[PDB]
C-alpha cells in the first residue's frame, strides 16, 4: 500500500537538520577518519583477521610440502643404498 | 565588492537549467579537445620515439 | 598475440586521469546531498 | 549444585555482554530481538512510556550505525542494567499461542 | 508539491491577468483592514516604527499600480528560487518531505 | 511567455549537442 | 497431442541422424607400421589402434 | 490527483520504487552490490548483443570469429574482454550480495532468498556455457568433464549427457546449443531479478543492525540515487581497470588455443567462480558421491534460513558467529586456491580438510554458537 504514511508511530522525538548549501560536505575529514577508521579497524582486526592470517600459513606450508615432496625428488627415498 | 568567482559564475550560467545545460554541452566540448590534446601529449611523450609517430621518418619519402 | 597493446595503453591513461576527476567530484556530490543526514541531531522530549 | 560454576558464568555473561557491541550504541538487549509475530505482538502490549522508549533508542541507534559513531563511554548501557521489558511481555504472548496450538491437537 | 509549484510557476509564468486579480485583492485587504478607529491608530503607531515616519496609504494604490506581471515574476525568483527552505512540522509528520526534496522544489526541472 | 526564452535555449542545446556529439 | 509435441522438441535434441550417422561406424586396418599406435577421432574420444 | 507525472501513467508509478522508496538511513556499503548486481546484468547484455553481432558459433569459426572480433572489428576488442572481465566482476558482485544475506540474516526473508538462489544458480548456467563459445583448449575440456560429471547419475546420467551434448561428445551440435542457451539465459533471469526485487519491495531493506527501521526511513531518490551512482563509479573502475591495464590477469585461463579433441591441459579446471565447487567435489573420492556434494555446496544456501538459530537476525551484535562467518569465508579462499592446484597429495589433503570445515561452518558450527549466544545473553 502506502509505505511512508503508514511505516510506525512515533511520539515526541524532535529532529534537528540543516541544509547542504549551509554546510561543508567533508567535516574534518582526516581527522575524523583516523580516528574512527582506527577505532572500528581494531575492533574489527581481532574478529576478521585470524582466520585469514590461519589461510595464509596454510598457504605458505602447503605450498613449500608441495615443492620440496615434489623436487624432493629423492625425498621419499634416498639415492645411496 | 565584487562576486566570488563561483558568484559570478552562478548568476550567468547556472540560475536557468537552460543556461546550465548549454553550459555543460560546450564545456563536454572544449573539455575533450583540452583532455585528449593533452593526455595524449602525455601518453606520447613516456614513449619517445617508440611509437610510428615518432618513426615514419625512416621510410618516407626517400 | 594483441595487436590492441598500445591503444588499450593509451586509453588506461585517459581512464585514470578521468576516474581521478570523477570519483572525487562524484563523492562530493555524495556529501553535498546526504550531509543534512549526517549533519542532523536529534531530540526527545516526552510529556511523561 | 551451581554455586562456584553459575556464579561464574556471570563473567563470560558480563565478558560477552560489552563484546557484542550493541552495548555500545545506547541499545539494550530486548530492542536488539528479531522482530517476528510474537515479539510484534508483545511490542504492541507495551505502554506508551516503555514502547516510545525503544523507538528512540532504535532511532539515536540506527542514527549512529548511519553515521559509524560510537556512542560515549559515560553514555552506555551497563549489564547490571538489564532491562527485560519485553521479556514480561513477549513470555505471555508466546504462552497464549503454545496453549491455542495445544487445544487443537485433539 | 502544489504549494512550491505555486512559488515556480509564479516565478517564471505569471500571467498579467493573474497579477491583476491579485493586485486588486491587496488594495481591499489593505483598504478593509483601517476601517474602525483600533485599526487605523495601529497602522498609525507600529507605521511610524516600521517603516518610519510615513503614512504610505494613498502611495499604495501608486506603488500597486506599478506592479505588472513581469514586475511580481522578478521580485519572486530573488526570494523563492533555488532558495533554501527553512521548514518547520509539529507531526504527523512522517510523510513530510526530506530536507532535499524541499530543496529542489524551488527549482525546475520537472514535477 | 518564459517559454520562448527557455525553449530558445533548450532549441540551443540540442543543435550544439548535435554538433559537437555527433 | 501434447505427448507428441514435446516429444518431438525433446529429439530434436537428442542426437541427429547427421551425428547419428557416423557414430557406430568404423574399420581401418593394414595400413599403418606393425608396431605404432594410430589414435583416431571416434565418437570425440579417441580411438586407439 | 491532478498532473502529478508519476501516478499519471499507471506505468510510471511503478517506477516510483526507485525514487518514493522507503529506505533505511545507516546500511553499509554492502548493499550497493544489488544495483551494481544489475548493472553488470545490463553490461553483460549490450556487450553480448555486439559480440554476438560478430560471432559464429561453428567448430571451425567460432576460434576465428572471437579471434576476428578481436582484430579486425573496430573497438571490437574492448567490447569482446570488457564482456569477459565484466562476468568476473558479476561473480565478484554476487558473492559480495550472498555474504551480505548471510552475514545481516537478509536470508529471513525467505520468498528473496529462493529467488535469490534461482538468480545465482542461473548465472551460474549462463557462466559455464558462454566460456565454451570461444571453443578453446580450456573451454572445449572443461565442458566435457563437467558434462560428463553427469553421468554419475545411475540409470539415466548416460543417455542424458548425450541428450545434452547433441551426439557422443562436444561437436558443433553442442557448440550451438551453447550459443542458444547463453542468449536466451540472461534475458529470462532479468525476468527473475524484476521478480525478486518485486518480492523484496515489500517488506524494504535490513540493516546492520538487524533491527527495523521503520522509525527511520530516507528517500531514496535524494540519497541512494547518488550512492549507487557512486558505487557505479568504482565497479566501472574495477571494471575498466581490469580490462585495461590487466586484460588477461584474471582470466586465469591462457589457452588461446583451438581446441584440439586429444590434446589436453593436465590442468583442467573453471574458472575462480566455480572453483569453490571444484575443490568440494574432488574431495570425494566416488564419482556421485562428488556429483550430489558439489550441488549441496551451492544447493545448500537454502537450508541456512531454517537453520538459524539465534533470536538477532543480525550477526552485528554477536561476536561468535562473526568469528565463524569469516572462517568460512576464509575458508572458501581456500578451496578456491585448491582449484588450481595439482591434485596431489598435498592439496588434496587439505581440500578435503576444507570440503569439511565449509559444510560444519554452515552445517554445524554455527548453529551452535547461535544458541550459545543466546545463552550467554540470557535470551
Ligand atoms: C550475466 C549473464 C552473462 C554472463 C555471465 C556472460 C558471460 C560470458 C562469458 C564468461 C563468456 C566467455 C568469453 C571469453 O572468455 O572469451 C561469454 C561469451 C559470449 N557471450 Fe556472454 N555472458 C552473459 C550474457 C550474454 C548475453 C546477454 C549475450 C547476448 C546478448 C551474450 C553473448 C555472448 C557471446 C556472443 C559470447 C561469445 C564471444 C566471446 O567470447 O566474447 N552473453 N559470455
Ligand atoms: C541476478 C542477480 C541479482 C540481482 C540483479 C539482484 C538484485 C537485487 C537488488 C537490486 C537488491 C536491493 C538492494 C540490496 O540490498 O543490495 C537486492 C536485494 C537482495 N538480494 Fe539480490 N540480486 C541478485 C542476486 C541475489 C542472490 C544470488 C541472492 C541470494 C541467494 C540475493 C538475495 C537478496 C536479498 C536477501 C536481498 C535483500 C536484503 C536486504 O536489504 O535486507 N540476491 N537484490
Amino acid at each position: 500500500g502506502r509505505q511512508f504514511g503508514h511505516l510506525t508511530r512515533v511520539r515526541h522525538v524532535i529532529t534537528y537538520s540543516l541544509s547542504p548549501f549551509e554546510q561543508r560536505a567533508f567535516p574534518h575529514y582526516f581527522s575524523k577518519g583516523i580516528p574512527n577508521v582506527l577505532r572500528r579497524t581494531r575492533a574489527c582486526i581481532l574478529r576478521v583477521a585470524p582466520p585469514f592470517v590461519a589461510f595464509y600459513l596454510v598457504y605458505t606450508w602447503g605450498t613449500q610440502e608441495f615443492e620440496k615432496s615434489k623436487r624432493k625428488n629423492p625425498a621419499a627415498y634416498e639415492n645411496d643404498r | 565588492v565584487a562576486p566570488t568567482l563561483t558568484a559570478r559564475l552562478y548568476s550567468l550560467l547556472f540560475r536557468r537549467t537552460s543556461t546550465f545545460a548549454l553550459t555543460i554541452v560546450v564545456g563536454a566540448l572544449f573539455f575533450e579537445r583540452a583532455f585528449d590534446q593533452g593526455a595524449d601529449a602525455i601518453y606520447e611523450h613516456i614513449n619517445e620515439g617508440k611509437l610510428w609517430k615518432h618513426i615514419k621518418h625512416k621510410y618516407e619519402n626517400k | 598475440a594483441e595487436p590492441e597493446h598500445d591503444h588499450r595503453k593509451r586509453m588506461g591513461l585517459k581512464m585514470l586521469l578521468m576516474m581521478g576527476l570523477l570519483l572525487p567530484l562524484v563523492y562530493a556530490m555524495k556529501r553535498h546531498k546526504w550531509s543534512v543526514l549526517k549533519s542532523r541531531k536529534l531530540a526527545y522530549r516526552p510529556p511523561k | 549444585a551451581v554455586s562456584a560454576s553459575s556464579r561464574w558464568l556471570e563473567g563470560i555473561r558480563k565478558w560477552y555482554y560489552n563484546a557484542a557491541g550493541f552495548n555500545k550504541l545506547g541499545l539494550m538487549r530486548d530492542d536488539t530481538i528479531h522482530e517476528n509475530d510474537d515479539v510484534k505482538e508483545a511490542i504492541r502490549r507495551l505502554p506508551e512510556n516503555l514502547y516510545d522508549d525503544r523507538v528512540f533508542r532504535i532511532k539515536r541507534a540506527l542514527d549512529l550505525s548511519m553515521r559509524q559513531q560510537i556512542l560515549p563511554k559515560e553514555q552506555w548501557t551497563k549489564y547490571e542494567e538489564d532491562k527485560s521489558y519485553l521479556e514480561p511481555y513477549l513470555k505471555e504472548v508466546i504462552r497464549e499461542r503454545k496453549e491455542r496450538e495445544e487445544w487443537a491437537k485433539k | 508539491f502544489v504549494l512550491q509549484g505555486q512559488w515556480m510557476r509564479l516565478c517564471t509564468s505569471a500571467t498579467e491577468s493573474e497579477v491583476l486579480r491579485g493586485k486588486n485583492l491587496l488594495r481591499n485587504a489593505l483598504v478593509s483592514h483601517l476601517d474602525g478607529t483600533t485599526p487605523v491608530c495601529e497602522d498609525i503607531g507600529r507605521s511610524l516604527l516600521t517603516y518610519g515616519r510615513r503614512i504610505p496609504l494613498a502611495e499604495w494604490e501608486s506603488r500597486i499600480a506599478e506592479v505588472d506581471a513581469r514586475v511580481v515574476r522578478e521580485v519572486c525568483s530573488k526570494y523563492f528560487y533555488d532558495q533554501c527552505p527553512a521548514v518547520a512540522g509539529f507531526g504527523p509528520i512522517e510523510q513530510l518531505p526530506d530536507y532535499n526534496r524541499i530543496r529542489s522544489g524551488m527549482f525546475w526541472l520537472r514535477f | 511567455r518564459n517559454w520562448v526564452p527557455t525553449a530558445q535555449l533548450w532549441g540551443a542545446v540540442g543543435a550544439v549537442g548535435l554538433v559537437s556529439a555527433t | 497431442a501434447a505427448k507428441n509435441v514435446v516429444s518431438q522438441f525433446v529429439s530434436s535434441m537428442s542426437a541427429s541422424a547427421d551425428v547419428l550417422a557416423m557414430s557406430k561406424i568404423e574399420i581401418k586396418l593394414s595400413d599403418i607400421p606393425e608396431g605404432k599406435n594410430m589414435a583416431f577421432k571416434w565418437r570425440g574420444k579417441p580411438l586407439f589402434v | 490527483m491532478t498532473n502529478i507525472r508519476k501516478s499519471h501513467p499507471l506505468m510510471k508509478i511503478v517506477n516510483n520504487a526507485f525514487i518514493d522508496l522507503p529506505a533505511p538511513s545507516n546500511i553499509s556499503s554492502w548493499w550497493n552490490f544489488g544495483s551494481l548486481l544489475g548493472i553488470c546484468l545490463i553490461l553483460q547484455i549490450l556487450t553480448g548483443l555486439f559480440l554476438a553481432m560478430h560471432y559464429t558459433s561453428d567448430t571451425t569459426t567460432a576460434f576465428s570469429s572471437v579471434t576476428h572480433i578481436c582484430r579486425d572489428v573496430n573497438y571490437g576488442w574492448i567490447i569482446r574482454y570488457m564482456h569477459a572481465n565484466g562476468a568476473s566482476m558479476f561473480f565478484i558482485c554476487l558473492y559480495m550480495h550472498v555474504g551480505r544475506g548471510l552475514y545481516y540474516g537478509s536470508y529471513t526473508f525467505l520468498e528473496t532468498w529462493n529467488i535469490g538462489v534461482i538468480l545465482l544458480l542461473t548465472v551460474m548456467a549462463t557462466a559455464f556455457m558462454g566460456y565454451v563459445l570461444p571453443w578453446g583448449q580450456m573451454s572445449f575440456w572443461g565442458a566435457t568433464v563437467i558434462t560428463n560429471l553427469l553421468s554419475a547419475i545411475p540409470y539415466i546420467g548416460t543417455n542424458l549427457v548425450e541428450w545434452i551434448w547433441g551426439g557422443f561428445s562436444v561437436d558443433k551440435a553442442t557448440l550451438t546449443r551453447f550459443f542458444a542457451f547463453h542468449f536466451i539465459l540472461p534475458f529470462i533471469i532479468m525476468a527473475i531479478a524484476m521478480v525478486h526485487l518485486l518480492f523484496l519491495h515489500e517488506t524494504g531493506s535490513n540493516n546492520p543492525t538487524g533491527i527495523s527501521s521503520d522509525v527511520d526511513k530516507i528517500p531514496f531518490h535524494p540519497y541512494y540515487t547518488i550512492k549507487d551512482i557512486l558505487g557505479a563509479l568504482l565497479l566501472i573502475l574495477a571494471l575498466m581497470l581490469l580490462v585495461l591495464f590487466a586484460p588477461d590477469l584474471l582470466g586465469d585461463p591462457d589457452n588461446y588455443t583451438p581446441a584440439n579433441p586429444l590434446n589436453t591441459p593436465p590442468h583442467i579446471k573453471p574458472e575462480w567462480y566455480f572453483l569453490f565447487a571444484y575443490a568440494i567435489l574432488r574431495s570425494i573420492p566416488n564419482k556421485l558421491g562428488g556429483v550430489l556434494a558439489l550441488a549441496f555446496s551451492i544447493l545448500i544456501l537454502a537450508l541456512i534460513p531454517l537453520l538459524h538459530t539465534s533470536k538477532q537476525r543480525s550477526m552485528m551484535f554477536r561476536p561468535l558467529s562473526q568469528c565463524l562467518f569469516w572462517a568460512l569465508v576464509a575458508d572458501l579462499l581456500t578451496l578456491t586456491w585448491i582449484g588450481g592446484q595439482p591434485v596431489e597429495h598435498p592439496y588434496i589433503t587439505i581440500g578435503q580438510l576444507a570440503s569439511v570445515l565449509y559444510f560444519l561452518l554452515i552445517l554445524v558450527l554455527m548453529p551452535t554458537a547461535g544458541t550459545i549466544e543466546n545463552k550467554l545473553l540470557k535470551w
